């Protein structure tokens, strides 16, 4: 049942895409409303196989008591009815996650879920969802004649990892759309100049590969060798 | 249904692509906030050399964590229902053809929590808890030695202090006034 | 006798211009540059320090 | 991860497009063979039209895939030739350009498709509370320090560099002189040693 | 005629952004480049912050 | 001719995209191997002509 009072003529409604979403019965004369039967994705988590075999799953946009009927869960495997229905039922933002268990705890994002939540698989061992956390406090002893000065040092080394190039591939564009067959390549002349437009562009993907390679590495032109006694302090 | 498995697997293929653009989204973000691993809080002592920090900085009395300058920035951004997000992302009730839109993984409270802690940091301790731990200096004595990176001397900060601390405690106040006018620079 | 440029409908992949080892032979130039020389030889004429 | 993630995704894309060789998109099979084996040639045009058509399509869909991934690995190879430039053949006062903390220097090393840099970086350990003032009244004149700052352990004053604790005794030719006492806010009496 | 006139709808809005996309990328680069240099540091690259 | 390593039901053979790549004779009852022929992968270097 709906608020919307159309004029005396008019049959249905519409919105702003043209879609429809308030019809008029024509026997009692009101006004519905039209609301899609609810629908959404569903996304498996998993600790990776070579760990365990342990799986939750999340059910987006569905309010949770909608999941055993969403799905067909009397028509399902009895493996599979065991994530319809539980006591691990968590109720978010992000959807409604069945088979994890709600900590309190707040530790670093190791699996994300959306709107604050991860989940992680430590604890025997289990599956957990918690509200991820930004870091540890702190307070800075600020006061108007105050100042620290460091006492000692540390030398470090850290490791940066940088892509720089990628495969270099070729279609012959003949072959792959009818290989060998003389009456396919017959026809595709009837369709201009589409084979001379990718080799083109795959060309000149693959020159930049190596153009790519010349101004990271070639930028010195001496080929300098070290020395045999190694006295660097 | 089944005239569409005739054209092969070109829908995996969409929808692989449009979340690699969603994971990308989340990644934006802590590349930009996440830059320190503290939370550090200001002290409640405001003794900062005459200069007047309390439009950029948060106030306890919003439930949103958020500064003064902040909450005119997010009541400026808006939508005239042109499109489709008004229509399913801010919130749900679902909408048809399939479209969704999904949450960001980082909250609008948990960004905030990581400008004020970026905010501390610079007030209280200068440059140093980007390098390392947070030493504290005085904000004035802080003050010097950023004039005395720009090749000015630190003796024209302590016989200025009170004229430079005016000019830019009048400076912070045009900022509202440029965004409190329907003339939105966003 | 396999010629398998023509076993996979059409795609190939193309070799890099430079081998793994002329690579390899370019940052152990500027390592033995910047060890023995410092900055210098990015400049100009590397000079020993 | 970034260096493997670049061979996963180059070889999904090489992979669709050989299963889409197996789609019909509409004709009667998507073998090209038994169309020809089995139609005259009016009929098998029809039938060859719909596989051309939606092979073109596969293809297409491949290499603007492809250019949109090639131009985020030349923005990702312009980056490494600036930390080549700056980070290797220089020292750079950049703030986490090269590394985390002050840097000192950096060392290049080849992976496979990338780069590897070892960034050797200087990091402050434990520090100490003092007792500081921004300048020092001798003579009805102030003085500032050329390059320190101005500590007290409690009793003495002493001039130290800001990155290391090392203090010293203030004299005339660490120290410089500047107006009078009376106009900087927080000004500390002491005496200032005359080194000649 | 509806399956491949609404496939190509599709096609064409997922191409848009992925362009769209690339160019949030580098504009959160240089945000994240700023908040380094000008909000943890001093800056000495003229017109930059 | 081939030497893939059938079972006694079989008439032919296929890889990841559909197509045949060997069969057996009907008559000798023996398994050998089809491969295209064009060899399209051919580059010409040239100074200007
Ligand atoms: C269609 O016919 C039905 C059947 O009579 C009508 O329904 C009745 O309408 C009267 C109003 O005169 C109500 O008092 C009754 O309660 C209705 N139901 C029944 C079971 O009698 C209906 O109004 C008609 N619709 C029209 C003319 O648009
Ligand atoms: C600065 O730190 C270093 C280590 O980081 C200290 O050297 C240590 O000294 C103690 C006692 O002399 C030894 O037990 C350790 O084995 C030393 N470490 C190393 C790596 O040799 C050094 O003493 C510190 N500086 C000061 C002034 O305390
Ligand atoms: C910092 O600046 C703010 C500017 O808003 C000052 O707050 C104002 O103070 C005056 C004086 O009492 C009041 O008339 C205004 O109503 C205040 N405005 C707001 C929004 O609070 C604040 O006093 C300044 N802080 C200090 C320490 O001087
Ligand atoms: C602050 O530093 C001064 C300068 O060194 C210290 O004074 C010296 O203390 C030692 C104690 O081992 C004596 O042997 C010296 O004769 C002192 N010299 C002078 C000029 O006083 C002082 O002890 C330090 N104060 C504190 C609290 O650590
Ligand atoms: C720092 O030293 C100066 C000079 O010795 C002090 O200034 C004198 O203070 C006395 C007592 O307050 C006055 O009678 C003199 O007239 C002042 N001289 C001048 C030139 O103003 C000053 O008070 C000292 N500071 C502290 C905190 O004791
Ligand atoms: C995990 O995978 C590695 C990869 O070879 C394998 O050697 C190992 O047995 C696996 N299981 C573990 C570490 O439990
Ligand atoms: C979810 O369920 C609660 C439980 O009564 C209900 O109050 C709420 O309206 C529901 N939310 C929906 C349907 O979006
Ligand atoms: C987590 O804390 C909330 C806060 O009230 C509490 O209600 C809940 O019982 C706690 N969860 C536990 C103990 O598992
Ligand atoms: C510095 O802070 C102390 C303690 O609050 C205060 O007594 C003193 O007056 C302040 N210094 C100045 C110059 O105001
Ligand atoms: C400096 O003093 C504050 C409070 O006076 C204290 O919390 C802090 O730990 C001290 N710093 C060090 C390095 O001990
Ligand atoms: C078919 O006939 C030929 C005669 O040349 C013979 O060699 C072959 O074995 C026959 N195959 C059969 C009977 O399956």
């Amino acid at each position: 049942e709906s608020n919307k009072k159309f004029l005396p003529f008019q049959q249905f409604g519409r919105d702003i895409a043209d879609t429809t979403d308030a019809v008029r019965d024509p026997q009692t004369l009101e006004i519905l409303d039209i609301t899609p039967c609810s629908f959404g994705g569903v996304s498996v988590i998993t600790p990776g196989t070579n760990t365990s075999n342990q799986v939750a799953v999340l059910y987006q946009d569905v309010n949770c008591t909608e999941v055993p009927v969403a799905i067909h869960a009397d028509q399902l495997t009895p493996t599979w009815r065991v994530y319809s229905t539980g006591s691990n039922v968590f109720q978010t933002r992000a959807g409604c996650l069945i088979g994890a268990e709600h900590v309190n705890n707040s530790y670093e994002c190791d699996i994300p879920i959306g709107a604050g939540i991860c989940a992680s698989y430590q604890t025997s061992q289990s599956i957990i969802a918690y509200t991820m956390s930004l870091g540890a406090e702190n307070s800075v002893a600020y006061s108007n004649n105050s100042i620290a000065i460091p006492t000692n040092f540390t030398i470090s080394v850290t490791t940066e990892i940088l892509p720089v190039s990628m495969t270099k591939t070729s279609v012959d564009c003949t072959m792959y759309i009818c290989g060998d067959s003389t009456e396919c390549s017959n026809l595709l002349l009837q369709y201009g100049s589409f084979c001379t437009q990718l080799n083109r562009a795959l060309t000149g993907i693959a020159v930049e590969q190596d153009k790519n390679t010349q101004e990271v590495f070639a930028q010195v032109k001496q080929i300098y060798k070290t020395p045999p006694i190694k006295d660097f302090g | 249904s089944n005239l569409l498995l005739q054209y092969g697997s070109f829908c995996t293929q969409l929808n692989r692509a449009l979340t690699g653009i969603a994971v990308e989204q989340d990644k934006n973000t802590q590349e930009v906030f996440a830059q320190v691993k503290q939370i550090y809080k200001t002290p409640p002592i405001k003794d900062f050399g005459g200069f007047n920090f309390s439009q950029i900085l948060p106030d306890p009395s919003k439930p949103s964590k958020r500064s003064f300058i902040e909450d005119l920035l997010f009541n400026k951004v808006t939508l005239a229902d042109a499109g489709f997000i008004k229509q399913y992302g801010d919130c749900c009730a679902q909408k048809f053809n399939g479209l969704t839109v999904l949450p960001p993984l980082l909250t609008d409270e948990m960004i905030a929590q990581y400008t004020s802690a970026l905010l501390a940091g610079t007030i209280t301790s200068g440059w140093t808890f980007g390098a390392g731990a947070a030493l504290q200096i005085p904000f004035a004595m802080q003050m010097a030695y950023r004039f005395n990176g720009i090749g000015v001397t630190q003796n024209v900060l302590y016989e200025n202090q009170k004229l430079i601390a005016n000019q830019f405690n009048s400076a912070i106040g045009k900022i509202q006034d440029s965004l409190s006018s329907t003339a939105s620079a966003l | 006798d396999l010629i398998c440029a023509q076993k996979f409908n059409g795609l190939t992949v193309l070799p890099p211009l430079l081998t793994d080892e002329m690579i390899a032979q370019y940052t152990s130039a500027l390592l033995a540059g910047t060890i023995t020389s410092g900055w210098t030889f990015g400049a100009g004429a590397a000079l020993q320090i | 991860g970034k260096l493997q993630d670049v061979v996963n995704q180059n070889a999904q894309a090489l992979n669709t497009l050989v299963k889409q060789l197996s789609s019909n998109f509409g004709a009667i099979s998507s073998v090209l063979n038994d169309i020809l084996s089995r139609l005259d040639p009016p009929e098998a045009e029809v039938q060859i039209d719909r596989l051309i058509t939606g092979r073109l399509q596969s293809l297409q869909t491949y290499v603007t895939q492809q250019l949109i991934r090639a131009a985020e690995i030349r923005a990702s190879a312009n980056l490494a030739a600036t930390k080549m430039s700056e980070c290797v053949l220089g020292q750079s006062k950049r703030v986490d350009f090269c590394g985390k903390g002050y840097h000192l220097m950096s060392f290049p090393q080849s992976a496979p498709h990338g780069v590897v840099f070892l960034h050797v970086t200087y990091v402050p350990a434990q520090e100490k509370n003092f007792t500081t003032a921004p300048a020092i009244c001798h003579d009805g004149k102030a003085h500032f320090p050329r390059e320190g700052v101005f500590v007290s352990n409690g009793t003495h004053w002493f001039v130290t560099q800001r990155n290391f604790y090392e203090p010293q005794i203030i004299t005339t030719d660490n120290t410089f002189v500047s107006g009078n006492c009376d106009v900087v806010i927080g000004i500390v009496n002491n005496t200032v040693y005359d080194p000649l």
